[PDB]
């Protein structure tokens, strides 16, 4: 998990902790602004096509008042909006 | 050439699927016409992540 | 403990360990365990094997090898011991 | 490793199916580089596995 | 910190140290090898900091003992040519139809 | 692409996508894959 | 229900370690898709809906209602022609080219 | 007054001059694509030149010496050489976020291999 550059390599189980912590963040960070704006990332080149690469949607695409839409967000998990459509 | 040469080529044309009738070559082109088939965006990129604090 | 060891050591059991935190406990008893029982070349060889690949040391576990060299009365070590901990 | 060694290792499945194994008379396999150093040592590796 | 060449064994087991294909690593590959070319008494550049060991494809990963332990272990997956077809004369009688097809390896997302 | 062909039917450094100045830079620092100069 | 997707992602945890070395960084990608397979096969997670050679090759079905002997019937020929004989179109492509032609010499 | 009175150091890609890129020097970025009868050498070098701004922008002022990007089958390989003057936990979390943006980027399992040099490594001085 960790670089073997020797002024990169943990020293303590704290250090390795905190460099471990450090590039979830990273990778969180990422990801936020991977989900923040998918249009910058659309656009796919690799055949074939690989779906964890793309960016996730998180917003309910149906808006009518329907049975529908109230399911799309349970698949959502949006617990105060899906009380708010029953 | 003889005609059996002739209806012989034909018949090969049929099998292989090439045209049967020769229709010279002028008229030949819409087989070979049928035969055959963004650094904007990366830069509003480069942007939002100045914005985030991760670029420059 | 060498029972346990082993049966961890079976196929794919090593990911039964569990977060950081229980590796480091389990590897730590483990070598103090070792340091307490083992004869000091075995020790030493369990030492090597793993720290720092395994786990990172604490300082009770560096106490507890010394203390180890100390009763095998191979004081020669001591540097060597000091570096690593360094 | 020169005591904790990995006891037992998951060798991975492979099945004996029953269709008939397809069978090769020659394989070319052409390699380029812009280096010749590089297809030398590749040749030696792929030399070594083939003849093993 | 100081390179972990240091704590490496003269009897190592060097394909566990390079797995896989990686790059020139100067604090992991134990080897004073030295490159480029060299100035008015001067020596070729050491390896620490080297670009130019870093562009190499280095064959680190694939050693003989490495390359004879994979191969030995990918026996398995093997199977036996037919002892019938000792040669071409009978490969073209038993098997006269030869079908001929190309695959090709480049790099890229495609 | 298809609509425009159809009623036909009835009737610089372009080579690696950069300027030509860029090229030139690009492959003096040896950035290019295998453009030696010679 | 959500109970068990939440069950099971979470019995996916206990056996969730570090990735080991490189080979089990590859297998893991592997696993999920990011990697090539190996032997390369050019043509990989493409099947063209499962067309067959005649679908491809005998396009000439497509034809029928169009004029069966007149100068439309020798240009659409040799369209059909120029169709089979196209390896970067699926037959959905030429069907629609042909129906194209159809409904622009019906308008005509 | 009166008009008759007045009558560095270099790294070794550096210090290297382009005629030496098949001789002393080498290609940074190694690719099949240019190769003959291989395809998309256009596309690899678009890539190669957002990829080099990218990490210059992301590790300002701490590349110690040009990047190497490899590339094996779909992996892309950025061998960088950085200096130790940032924290390592800056170095870490901008690993991760580039090998993040990146993969997304590209639909391709890019990769990282920071090399720590204390200093450039200065080959001659011009």
């Amino acid at each position: 998990v960790f670089q073997d550059d020797p002024y990169l390599m943990p020293a303590s189980s704290l250090e390795s902790r905190s460099f471990l912590l450090a590039k979830k963040s990273g990778e969180n960070v990422a990801k936020f602004i991977i989900n923040s704006y998918p249009k910058y990332f659309q656009k796919d080149i690799a055949e074939p096509h690989i779906p964890c690469l793309m960016p996730e949607y998180f917003e309910p695409q149906i808006k009518d008042i329907s049975e529908a839409a109230l399911k799309e967000r349970i698949e959502l998990r949006k617990v105060k909006a899906s009380v708010d459509m029953f | 050439l003889s005609e059996y040469a002739f209806r012989m080529s034909r018949l090969s044309a049929r099998l292989f699927g090439e045209v049967t009738r020769p229709t010279n070559s002028k008229s030949m082109k819409v087989v070979k016409l049928f035969s055959e088939l963004n650094h904007h965006t990366y830069a509003e990129l480069m942007q939002t992540l100045r914005f985030l604090g991760l670029y420059r | 403990a060498y029972q346990v060891h082993g049966l961890l050591k079976t196929g794919d059991n090593w990911k039964f360990i569990g977060p950081d935190q229980h590796r480091n406990f389990y590897y730590s008893k483990f070598f103090d365990l070792i340091c307490l029982m083992e004869q000091i070349d075995v020790t030493l060889k369990w030492y090597e094997d793993l720290i720092p690949s395994a786990y990172f040391p604490h300082s009770q576990t560096m106490i507890h090898l010394l203390q180890a060299l100390d009763v095998a009365n191979r004081l020669e070590v001591i540097p060597k011991i000091w570096k690593d901990s360094k | 490793l020169h005591v904790d060694v990995p006891k037992d290792l998951t060798k991975p499945v492979v099945t004996i199916s029953d269709e008939p194994d397809i069978l090769y008379k020659r394989l070319s396999v052409l390699v380029k580089g812009h280096d010749k150093a590089v297809l030398d040592s590749y040749e030696y590796f792929a030399v070594l596995a083939a003849k093993e | 910190l100081p390179p972990r060449t240091e704590k490496m064994a003269v009897d190592q087991d060097w394909p566990s140290v390079y797995p896989v294909a990686a790059p020139f690593k100067p604090s992991a590959v134990p080897l004073p090898v030295r490159m480029g070319y060299p100035v008015k008494k001067g020596v070729p550049m050491a390896k620490e900091g080297n670009l130019e060991l870093l562009k190499i494809p280095n064959f680190l990963h694939l050693t003989p003992v490495a390359i004879k332990k994979h191969c030995e272990a990918l026996k398995d997956f093997c199977t036996e040519w037919p002892a019938a077809l000792d040669s071409d004369e009978k490969c073209e009688k038993h098997f006269p139809i030869e079908i001929d097809s190309t695959d090709y390896v480049s790099s890229g997302p495609s | 692409a298809d609509e425009r062909l159809r009623i036909n039917s009835l009737r610089v450094k372009r080579r690696w996508r950069l300027s030509r100045i860029v090229f030139r830079h690009l492959a003096d620092h040896g950035q290019l894959s295998g453009i030696q100069r010679a | 229900s959500l109970w068990d997707v939440e069950f099971a992602k979470q019995l996916a945890t206990v056996n969730e370690q570090p990735l080991q070395n490189g080979f089990e960084e590859l297998i893991q990608w592997t696993k999920e898709g990011k990697l090539w397979e190996f032997p390369i096969n050019n043509e990989a997670g493409f099947d063209d809906d499962g067309s067959e050679f005649h679908e491809h090759i005998f396009l000439e079905k497509h034809l029928e209602s169009f004029p069966k002997q007149g100068p439309i019937r020798h240009f659409m020929e040799l369209v059909t022609c120029g169709l089979s004989k196209n390896p970067y179109l699926s037959v959905k492509q030429k069907v629609e080219h042909i129906e194209w032609f159809r409904n622009y010499f019906n308008e005509k | 007054r009166e008009l008759p009175c007045a009558w560095k150091p270099v790294t070794y890609e550096e210090a290297h001059a382009p005629h030496y890129i098949a001789h002393r020097k080498g290609w940074l970025s190694l690719h099949t694509g240019n190769l003959d009868g291989e395809d998309h050498a256009a596309e690899r070098t678009v890539e190669d030149v957002f990829l080099r701004k990218f990490m210059w922008g992301t590790f300002p002022g701490c590349l110690a010496d040009q990047l190497v990007l490899k590339r094996r089958g779909n992996q892309l390989e950025i061998c960088a050489v950085v200096l130790r003057q940032l924290s390592p936990h800056k170095y870490y979390f901008l690993v991760g976020y580039s090998e993040t943006l990146l993969s997304y980027f590209y639909k391709c399992p890019v990769r990282l291999h920071l090399q720590t040099v204390p200093s450039k490594v200065v080959y001659k001085y011009l």
